[PDB]
RNA sequence: AGUUCGGCCAUCCUACGGCGGAAACUCCUUAACUCGUUCCGAAUUAAGAAGAGAAGCGCCGUCAGGCCCCGCCAGUACUGCGAUCGGAGACGUCGUGGGAACACGGGGUGCCGAACU
RNA sequence: CCUCGCCCGCCCCCCAAACUCCGAAGGGCCGCGCCGCCCCGCCGCUGGCCUGGGCGGGGCGGGCGAAUGCGGGC
RNA sequence: GCGGAACGGCGUCGGCCGGUCCCGACAGC
RNA sequence: GCUGGGGCGGCGCGCCUGCUACACCGGACCGCAGGCGUCCCACGGCGGGCUCAGCGAGGACGGAGACCUCCCGCGGAGCAGA
């Protein structure tokens, strides 16, 4: 038919892994969050308390609140043409941190350690922009060519 | 004709379990109810006291749980009684009360070691004497300085009343540190309150001695048998319970770990060697034998 | 050999499979409690009916049931009796046979005599803390058995 | 076998006017029913090196253990 | 080198042969006390120190099963975008982007951390 | 004692909208400037402690760190 | 140069793979 | 009332699982295979201890199965009803 239970359409997306069954190892435990920090949605299916719906599986928010037993998750959805603010109350075994920003952080590092260290010596300061791949540079090739030919049928 | 139980998909699909669960040693719930910690305490370090009985002795060890490891901040073993006055016997009650004494006090100097005021050792000074009453150094707890607190993991030993691992805390209590718990599985314990007779029996030894005693009085050869140990030091029934007072006393005076020496021997029989050269000769001179 | 490989008796089990409950149960559980000094105990059919009783016997006295139980057979028994673990066992027919005084009300009784072999060392597979399986040397197997049965209690074997 | 090869063709050309469509007749360069060349499984009859099954021929094994 | 407590949870598992113990762990001995077994000191609890590497455990081996890495499979199968391209259709083709799997071949077979001896 | 069957092993033809050890193209969500050092204050929360966490203040150094287009919000 | 299939054609043009042939093939030893 | 006209028949008229559904979410039909309007002071809470189905071998009034014993057993059992 269609019904909408809460669990309608999970038979492959709360199922454990292939040879990962069984209680999940204990730094997902022994792990420390803090406010403001990023964090990813994947639903364990061998914990049935604090479970989200199939709707959040795979998304990324912020912590808004540390609580208990239970961290508090801020999620953006969109519904028809708008964006809502969703809070929702997720147990451990549920969350993981996230290394969406990881990138950023090492490239804030690098910058100022590469500003530090020309100044002391006083070189010039290289870019410090990506840059987006560019068109090759002129070189110079050695021939020792083999010849290619099609084959027939 | 008999079918095979142990096949390859039997193989392909089996999933091995965590390496300590495979050789028996820690039980997975139990650790993850002794250290769970509530979320808004963050990196906050939890103690518990760890108590482990071998063949030949008893380890107490207080132990904090990190992201990749184990921290220990102290450790006594039933090796240093000896050191203190206590020859024979280890590995029964006494000798674990003692033991759970020694590294309590250990670890409450160890923190006191430079502080001056209000200092963890001063505050919070053991019982003075063992009476095997109920004593909880919580009760009244300085308002500014609180005392430490562990709690007590046994791992798969069986919690029956009368059990060693109780007798360890017992005398971790007795120096100074707050562990909770309760008096049913002591030996004095009944439906109605509890006696401290019993309890300081046990620990003073009282039964061993009168079991030295009805049996060298009657059937000596067996005593000799299987006293040869006591026999050989010279531990005779009546003058056990002095000793282990001076135990006691000696602990609770000086109790730091002085290191003891040794060398690491490494045999051969981990040193046969690994024979893909040689491995691949032994298979053509085998096929040219066959 | 090393002292360690020696054969024991580890344990013999007795058991009487009469069904129905009733006073049969009853009276061939007090002839069982009697016989070995220890109270037997009953199982359930799979259903919830008594069907049986059976005791478990450890050390010496379970080498001198098997002694006089040997006897009533007259210290014969198949070579075939031998299980792929290295057990055997029989049966008799009348516990009468086995020395104990006759009761013309209590009544008589089959038995099944059932002992397993064993040799030190074999606790690492039913301790709690750190469970593990016994080398395949020092299992023992039917022909050991055999050897250790003959040279023990002067038995023959018929094919 | 050389026998009635000079007449499968008539009879697949027989059955081929039974079946909706169009169809081809195609004579194979393997041995049979097997996935080896007529060629290599000469070669590898004249190598010793070829287990017979009552329909199929399969390779030698290289693996496992010996003996 | 060993033990206690751990992290990741098979390169660590399974089967079968072999080597080793000074210390350690283990196997071992006893049932007065403590506690214990639908019955059993088997398990477990308490108390020991005459024996032992025979097991468990550490290491080695196997044209080993499994697990892991690389190649080939193969630019193949499939596919996003564009086409008044072929064909009655079923389906295929061209341009411009992405790109497998099985099978098969070669090799490999636990590290990391804190405390004591 | 023979001769085919059930059983055990290997090999092999062909399969699944309600089978999956594997697994694309294709989609979805998030990020892409403030940072680093030192010191100070409050808490009725949290810790064995001189522990943490949160919220603020004061000094020092540095700086605008992908492309393309274009004013936004109620 | 009808919408159009299985299936036929010694209509014409163009191919691919095999034999025999001045040691005389094919069609009329 | 819905409705490949209405009627007769049926009830996607309140809910639940898998598929249809084309790997975020959503997605139609009087589409497919089905279920619910109950049952339980224990079939509930907690603690401890234990390991299931079954293969093989053995015990025999005893057999294709009762009960007993050892071995190996990744769940092939069980957990009220789809
Ligand atoms: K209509
Ligand atoms: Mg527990
Ligand atoms: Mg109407
Ligand atoms: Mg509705």
């Amino acid at each position: 038919t269609h019904s909408q239970g809460y669990r309608c359409k999970t038979r492959y997306c709360f199922a454990r892994k292939f040879r990962r069954h069984g209680m999940a190892n204990l730094t997902t435990y022994n792990r420390v969050y803090k406010l403001g920090q990023y964090v990813n949605i994947k639903v364990n299916g061998a914990y049935h308390k604090g479970m989200p719906h199939r709707y959040y599986n795979g998304r990324t928010g912020t912590i808004f609140n540390i609580g208990p037993r239970a961290l508090g998750v801020q999620i953006q959805k969109r519904v028809r043409g708008r964006i809502m603010l969703k809070r929702i109350n997720v147990r451990l075994e549920h969350v993981h941190p996230s290394d969406c920003r990881k990138n950023h952080l090492e490239r804030v590092a690098a910058n100022d350690a590469a500003r530090r260290l020309a100044k002391e010596t006083g070189q010039p300061v290289p870019c410090l922009k990506r840059q987006n791949a560019l068109p090759r540079a002129a070189h110079v090739v050695s021939i020792a060519s083999a010849i290619d030919i099609t084959p027939l049928k | 004709w008999v079918k095979v139980q142990k096949t390859r998909s039997y193989f392909k699909r089996f999933q091995v379990q965590f390496r300590r669960r495979r050789e028996g040693k820690t039980d997975y719930q139990a650790r993850k109810a002794l250290i769970i910690q509530d979320k808004n305490k963050y990196a906050t370090p939890r103690y518990r006291f760890v108590v482990r009985r071998t063949n030949k002795d008893i380890i107490c060890q207080v132990t904090a749980a990190e992201l990749t490891k184990d921290r220990v901040v102290c450790a006594a073993y039933s090796h240093e009684l000896p050191r203190y006055g206590i020859p024979v016997g280890l590995t029964n009650y006494a000798a674990a009360y003692a033991t759970g004494l020694l590294c309590g006090r250990r670890l409450l100097e160890k923190l006191s070691v430079g502080i001056k005021e209000n200092a963890l050792a001063q505050l919070y000074p053991g019982l003075d004497k063992a009476t095997g009453e109920e004593y909880h150094p919580d009760e009244n707890e300085n308002e500014e300085v609180h005392a430490f607190k562990a709690f007590l993991d046994i791992g798969l030993a069986r919690a029956s009343t009368g059990a060693r691992v109780f007798a360890a805390m017992k005398g971790a209590v007795d120096a100074g540190l707050n562990i909770p718990h309760s008096m049913k599985r002591f030996p004095g314990y009944s439906k109605d309150g509890f006696d401290s007779s019993a309890l300081r029996d046990r620990i003073m030894g009282k039964h061993v001695g009168d079991y030295m005693a009805e049996l060298k009085a009657e059937d000596e050869e067996t005593y000799r048998k299987r006293f040869s140990k006591y026999i050989a030091a010279k531990v005779e029934p009546l003058r056990l319970e002095a000793m282990y007072t001076k135990a006691h006393a000696a602990i609770r005076a000086n109790p730091q770990a002085v290191k003891a020496k040794f060398e690491i021997k490494k045999p051969v029989r981990q040193a046969r060697l690994t024979l893909k050269e040689r491995i691949d000769a032994k298979k053509l001179e085998a096929l040219k034998q066959l | 050999e090393n002292p360690m490989r020696r054969i024991r008796i580890e344990k013999l089990v007795l058991n009487i499979c009469i069904g129905g409950e009733g006073d049969a149960l009853t009276k061939a559980a007090k002839v069982l409690q009697q016989l070995t000094d220890q109270e037997p105990t009953f199982s359930k059919s799979r259903r919830g009916q008594k069907i049986s009783t059976h005791v478990t016997v450890r050390g010496e006295k379970a080498r001198e049931i098997i002694e006089r139980g040997l006897r009533v057979k007259n210290f014969e028994l198949p070579y075939s009796c031998f299980s792929t673990t290295g057990n055997f066992g029989f049966g008799i027919t009348e516990h009468i046979d086995l020395g104990i005084k006759y009761d013309p009300s209590m009544g008589i009784y089959g038995m099944d005599f059932y002992v397993v072999l064993s040799r030190p060392g074999f606790r690492v597979n039913k301790r709690r803390a750190q469970q593990q399986h016994v080398g395949a040397s020092h299992k023992i197997t039917p022909d050991e058995a055999r050897a250790w049965v003959e040279r023990e209690f002067e038995v023959v074997y018929t094919k | 076998r050389a026998s009635a090869k000079d007449y499968v063709k008539d009879a697949l050309r027989r059955a081929k006017f039974k079946i909706p469509g169009r169809q081809a007749i195609v004579e194979s360069r393997n041995w049979g029913f097997t996935e080896f060349t007529k060629e290599e499984y000469e070669d590898l009859r004249e190598r010793g090196e070829l287990q017979y099954d009552g329909n199929n021929a399969h390779r030698i094994s290289r693996k496992g253990p010996l003996n």
